[PDB]
RNA sequence: GGUCAAGAUAGUAAGGGUCCACGGUGGAUGCCCUGGCGCUGGAGCCGAUGAAGGACGCGAUUACCUGCGAAAAGCCCCGA
RNA sequence: AAAGGUGAAAAGAACCCCGGGAGGGGAGUGAAAGAGAACCUGAAACCGUGGACUUACAAGCAGUCAUGGCACCUUAUGCG
RNA sequence: GCGAGAGCUAACUUCCGUAGCCGAGAGGGAAACAACCCAGACCAUCAGCUAAGGUCCCUAAAUGAUCGCUCAGUGGUUAA
RNA sequence: GUAGGGGAGCGUUCAGUCCGCGGAGAAGCCAUACCGGAAGGAGUGGUGGAGCCGACUGAAGUGCGGAUGCCGGCAUGAGUAACGAUAAAAGAAGUGAGAAUCUUCUUCGCCGUAAGGACAAGGGUUCCUGGGGAAGGGUCGUCCGCCCAGGGAAAGUCGG
């Protein structure tokens, strides 16, 4: 017997060509060049996820140290103390509290001022 | 509601002040720019401009205009004086293709493009 | 640049007969259907076969039958149309626009004496 | 062959932006002081065949 | 509230972009069979009594195909 | 070479309207005309009309991640 | 890279020896950059520590502490 | 983790078996935010209008982005180059739904050892009349060498 491709190929084409949302020109059209284009996009959907992680801690030490210089210190200095004051282990949260809580924010500059000197 | 079978049964399905000119012999793009002063104007405009208008496909659209005028009066009761232009668009026919003889002994294809013109007559209503 | 003054559309001798051509017409018929361009061209050239046909003497007879090579034409121009426009002081020829042709898309004309 | 010939397809929007300008102009119609049926400016009304006086056969 | 100054910021779309709705084009896909292929078996020569294959015809009206052959879309006999 | 397909049945659309016509809109037939003779389905490329969000200090393998704005609510209201 | 021949103790040169990497190796660094330096990616996280490299702003983190040097922008184009 | 070797599976057509579904709507097509570790699979809705899913087992013309691949459709260049001898053309009148282009009149201009006329070859009804106006005609046609019908072709001495 024969088995003509017929449905299979058509489908196949399908899911790509949806994956293809707001995808400029050819790219959202035409099923090489969406396909094509989703091997690159490939690289950075798994790049991106491990970068994130990156990305967010160099934020949230960004308004650390903003804070701790607020209150005449600096990040270096600051997490020192916080670590100096084993007891003090936000690491996680502790940005949030520099943006948010100032009362809050200040007693830890305070408690990590100690810790050093 | 019902079902399927049924609706086709019960609505009829209309095309209220509808009329296109099929196949007729003359480029889409070309027959598009006539069209495109036509749109949104009140029929009265329309058959005017239509008759200043020094480009060809001014006569077909212009048969369409009065197809779909007449349309609108007769086969659906509506009143002239409230008549426009609603929806207006040129689609393209099947092309007619046809070879010409070029320099050297190579051949090529002339596409006599054919336009499907239909314009859509509406009562205006500011209210 | 090109400061001239006249204008052509064919070579000298076309340039000469289209002029003679359409200047007998007008002064045959009194009003002929025009392209625009080609009836402002032959304003100026009618309206000086008039003045020279104003003479009325042999010489501004024969002066006219140079352009005009209709016998009866120049009859017409000398003895019928001149006399009449004894005390006009030139201007015996109007142009007015009819409208676009449908092969060329041309603006026609219509220039009457 | 054919000398300079041009080197990748010309895009749907790029074709279209040059078509920006492609727009007919439709024309400043008046109404004729007689007749009573639209008109262009300096010409004789088609209608009447007139232009102050009737010039032209119907 | 108004004039002057200093800042900041919105909306316009000639045309474009993405998405949605509705269409036109085109003939994939599904369904179908009026057409083919293979194997198995049967059957297996035609012609000077003029073949195979054709030309020109034959119709009330006939270009094409069919059937025919100036007795020409048919004539006679037998059977169903 | 390529070329297939109205409908169960031609009941193949009398009559009306715009148009020289082509083409359409009705009326009628039919279960359906969402089957009308460019007659089964009718993908995609491609060409359009309409709507949403948008774009006229911008350097671009056209995505990807993050956040804000607008819109919407039929595996779908914390979820997108 | 190291150890030699060839070659000008030239070549991003050639031909061996030997180790490591690329080939088939993503991630950080070295502006950019197969090979150098660090380090071998099973998947998920809007957690934590470190390597080489860094901590004025672009750009994550001391415009850090102490005793000195250079004043040529040397740093941030080679010799007699 | 490349060549390569090894393992487990997804999907398509056909077949045998079983369970079924379907004009109160099958396949196919279209939309989707659901499921599975992947190939993939389901729900709902929309179109369609007569066939078909699931499970086991069997067999293959069984999975496409590439081959300056083949067939077909459609884009780009682009409303661009061109519209085929630089022998012109003008006005009037006519016809017609419609006229630069068709008819007629008066001019103009180009050939004139030809761009006139008569054979031969070759072509095959192109001839004439009346109609037509899809397509062919590089534009437009009311016209034509195009389309339809009817007609026309005459030999003892001319060629054979
Ligand atoms: C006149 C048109 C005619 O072209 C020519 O004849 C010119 C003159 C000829 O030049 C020539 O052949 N020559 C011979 C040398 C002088 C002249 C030349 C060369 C290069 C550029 N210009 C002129 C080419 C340029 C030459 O290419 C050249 O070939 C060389 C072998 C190598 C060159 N490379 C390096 C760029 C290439 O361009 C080729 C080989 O042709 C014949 C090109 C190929 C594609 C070809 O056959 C075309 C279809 C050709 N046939 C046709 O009918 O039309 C064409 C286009
Ligand atoms: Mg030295
Ligand atoms: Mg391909």
């Amino acid at each position: 017997p024969r088995a003509k491709t017929g449905i299979v190929r058509r489908r196949r084409h399908k899911k790509v060509l949806k994956r293809a949302k707001g995808f400029w020109g050819s790219r959202s059209k035409q099923y090489r060049n969406a396909f094509q284009t989703l091997l690159n996009a490939a690289t950075y959907e798994y790049r991106d996820r491990r970068n994130k992680k990156r990305d967010f801690r160099r934020l949230w030490i960004q308004r650390i140290n903003a804070g701790a210089r607020l209150h005449g210190m600096n990040y270096s200095t600051f997490i020192n103390g916080l670590k100096r004051a084993n007891i003090d282990l936000n690491r996680k949260v502790l940005a949030d509290i520099a943006a948010r809580e100032p009362e809050a924010f200040k007693a830890l500059v305070d408690a990590s001022r100690n810790a050093r000197q | 509601f019902r079902n399927k079978k049924q609706r086709k049964q019960q609505v009829k399905l209309r095309k209220p002040g509808f009329a296109v000119a099929k196949y007729v012999r003359m480029s889409p793009r070309k027959v598009r720019l006539v069209v495109d002063v036509i749109r949104g104007k009140s029929v009265q405009d329309a058959e005017d401009l239509l008759r200043f208008i020094p480009r060809s496909a001014s006569e077909p659209v212009a048969k369409v205009l009065n197809s779909a005028k007449a349309n609108a009066l007769h086969n659906d009761e509506m009143l002239e004086d409230r008549l426009f232009v609603k929806e207006a668009y040129v689609d393209a026919g099947p092309t007619l293709k046809r070879l010409i003889p070029r320099a050297r002994g190579s051949a090529n294809i002339i596409k006599k493009r054919t336009s499907h013109i239909t314009i859509i007559v509406a009562e205006k209503g500011n209210k | 640049h090109g400061k001239a003054g006249r204008k052509l559309n064919r070579n000298s001798s076309a340039r000469v007969a289209l002029a003679r051509a359409q200047a007998t017409a007008l002064l045959r018929e009194g009003r002929i259907q025009t392209t625009l361009t080609k009836a402002k061209e032959l304003r100026p050239f009618v309206e000086q076969l008039i003045t020279t046909a104003k003479g009325g003497d042999l010489h501004s007879r024969r002066l006219v039958a140079q352009d005009i090579h209709d016998k009866d034409v120049v009859r017409k121009v000398m003895d019928e149309v001149a006399p009449k426009y004894a005390e006009r002081p030139g201007g015996y020829t109007r142009i007015l626009r009819v409208g676009t042709r449908r092969g060329d898309g041309v603006t026609m004309a219509l220039i009457e004496l | 062959a054919k000398h300079p010939v041009p080197k990748k397809k010309t895009s749907k929007s790029k074709r279209d932006m040059r078509r920006s300008h492609h727009a007919l102009t439709a024309p400043n119609l008046t109404e004729c002081p007689q007749c009573h049926g639209k008109k262009l400016s300096h010409h004789i009304c088609p209608n009447c065949g007139y232009y102050d006086g009737r010039q032209v056969l119907a």
